[PDB]
């Protein structure tokens, strides 16, 4: 039963904790039978696929942060999806031009990217791994062709995506005779059983090459997309180095771009220190918080992006100078209803390539 | 979007976040081979010009921040989170609680949290006491943690009660 998991454990030789018992006890048990930690994620990563399917696995990317036990490096294996070689920076507007709805913009074959999680698995297990992605893809194998029963939160989810799912073949998977599974019901995943079996025969390529590169390929096309098989084949993921920061006595080790969060992760405490925060529920704390926010959530959308494509002003945003001009701005009585992005530019060598623009 | 953690006897540590944007990506499944395809490209400007404009080959900025703090060299920490724009602000808080407010980790967790990305925007969770924030919570995040005791030889692991998840610690035992 669900109902009888923890969310809180202890150990003593390890510790799992994914949004999945299912998951968790896979983890886990990796870890009871000698794995290690990086064996033990990569069979968390493919059992959440199955169990928590709306939420991840090989049909997306991530950002897997690894510190290593041995070598004491810590390194991020960045899976984060690629746009095909087909895609244009106006992709998502329309003939006037202006941007195709959110919500309609999902749902289009112009939003898949290539996906990169199982790349990610097979670089992690390369680097680290003591179990071969065959051992630590089977409990995952059966728990797709066997079923198991859905959790609330899969329940709910089926239930408020059903438009999209009816709209494509997951229909048959989630929707299995026009009617949503339901909490307790018990999902099969054959198809995706047979996609893994495939993987854990003939390692990544089934997944990469050959007739499901093509078929996904295809797929992509016949809803407007321009993925192509050579897109997959090109596809590669990325060695990051987490960006730092100290912080209370503490050094945060975080992502850097192409995430947005690490940079204002780190940021944001930066800001907040000078305020010295610290009743947890004063309307003190939470005005301080809200005004951090507005500054630093206003420089992700003007200063954050891909840092193989443009020039992202690390330095400059994590300046003490920059840091003592944003915690000027904010006030603990009233609310800066302007809140703008600042100029980090002021406190770095070289210059934007790339405009702001209202979206 | 999910964010997990492991912890090992060696001394390695994972946090891992991981997606297909929204739930169910664009709900396009691959027919025969029952892969859901990720909408993750909608992470792009869709207004060109733009940092984060799409080009070909490049990859749209996320907002997942997976994290491990570390005290005099080793990690002692790990904390990630799903939840679209809001992962930094679950993330932040989390941190703030259990290491500015000395809070236990579940505590510091399940904390009441916020959100604000600019003056049209606002989310809050039940009960921050009774800008613009709405006249009903929502829950935001859901941040799985594991601390390490350098000390004591432990582990102690935590999922957020917004989701199902588990936490299952590794106690070797001796007939």
């Amino acid at each position: 039963s669900y109902d009888e998991y923890k969310q809180v454990d202890v150990g003593k030789d390890g510790m799992v904790a994914t949004a999945h018992p299912l998951a968790s006890e896979i983890g886990a048990d990796v870890l009871k039978k000698g794995g290690n930690a990086i064996d033990a994620a990569v069979a968390i990563q493919f059992a959440l696929n199955v169990t928590e399917p709306m939420m991840s696995g090989i049909g997306g990317g991530g950002f897997m942060m690894v510190y290593d036990g041995k070598t004491k490096d810590t390194t991020i294996i960045d899976s984060r999806e690629r746009a095909p070689a087909g895609a244009t920076p106006d992709m998502f507007l329309d003939e006037n031009g202006k941007a195709i709805p959110f919500s309609e913009r999902v749902t289009k074959g112009t939003a898949v990217g290539v996906p990169g999680t199982l790349k990610g698995l097979e670089e992690a297990l390369d680097k680290w791994g003591t179990r071969s992605m065959k051992q630590l893809i089977t409990p995952s194998i059966k728990l797709a062709e066997k079923g198991f029963p859905i959790d609330s939160v899969l329940a709910e989810a089926i239930s408020d995506y059903q438009e999209k799912l009816s709209r494509t073949a997951a229909k048959d998977v989630f929707l299995p005779n026009g009617e949503p599974l339901k909490e307790g019901d018990t999902l099969i995943q054959k198809d995706l059983a047979k996609t893994f079996k495939l993987i854990r025969s003939k390692g990544t390529d089934a997944f990469y090459k050959g007739k499901f590169a093509k078929t996904l390929s295809d797929t992509v096309q016949d809803f407007g997309g321009s993925m192509t098989e050579k897109d997959l084949e090109n596809y590669d993921i990325t060695i990051d180095e987490p960006i730092w920061g100290d912080y209370q006595g503490y050094q945060i080790a975080t992502t850097p771009p192409p995430s947005s969060g690490g940079i204002f992760l780190l940021q944001m405490p930066k800001i907040l220190d000078h305020f010295n925060l610290s009743d947890v529920r004063s309307w003190e704390k939470y005005q301080l918080l809200a005004e951090t926010m507005h500054l630093s959530y206003a420089d992700r959308a003007s200063y954050a992006g891909d840092p193989e494509f443009v020039n992202v002003p690390l330095k400059g945003l994590l300046h003490p100078d920059y840091i003592k001009e944003r915690q000027q701005l904010i006030n603990l009585d009233q609310v800066n209803k302007k809140p703008k992005a600042g100029d980090p530019w002021k406190y770095q060598e070289g210059s934007a390539n790339y405009k702001q623009v209202e979206q | 979007t999910t964010h997990f953690t492991v912890a090992d006897r060696w001394g390695n540590v994972v946090s891992y976040t991981t997606t297909i944007e929204q739930l169910f990506g664009t709900g396009i499944m691959v027919p025969d081979y029952g892969v859901i395809l990720n909408n993750e490209l909608t992470d792009f400007d869709a207004i060109p010009g733009g940092a984060n404009e799409v080009q070909p080959n490049k990859r749209p900025l996320s907002s997942m921040t997976p994290t491990i703090l570390f005290k005099d060299d080793k990690p002692v920490l790990t904390v990630g989170s799903p939840g679209g724009a809001t992962i930094i602000s679950s993330v932040l808080q989390t941190i703030l609680y259990h290491i500015e407010y000395g809070m236990e980790l579940k505590a510091a967790v399940e904390e009441p949290r916020i959100y604000t990305n600019s003056m049209s925007s606002y989310r809050y969770e039940d009960g921050v006491p009774k800008h613009k924030f709405g006249t009903s919570p929502v829950d935001i995040g859901n941040v799985q943690s594991i601390s390490i005791d350098h000390e004591n030889g432990t582990f102690k692991g935590v999922a957020d009660s917004s989701r199902n998840g588990a936490a299952i610690g590794i106690n070797l035992k001796r007939k």
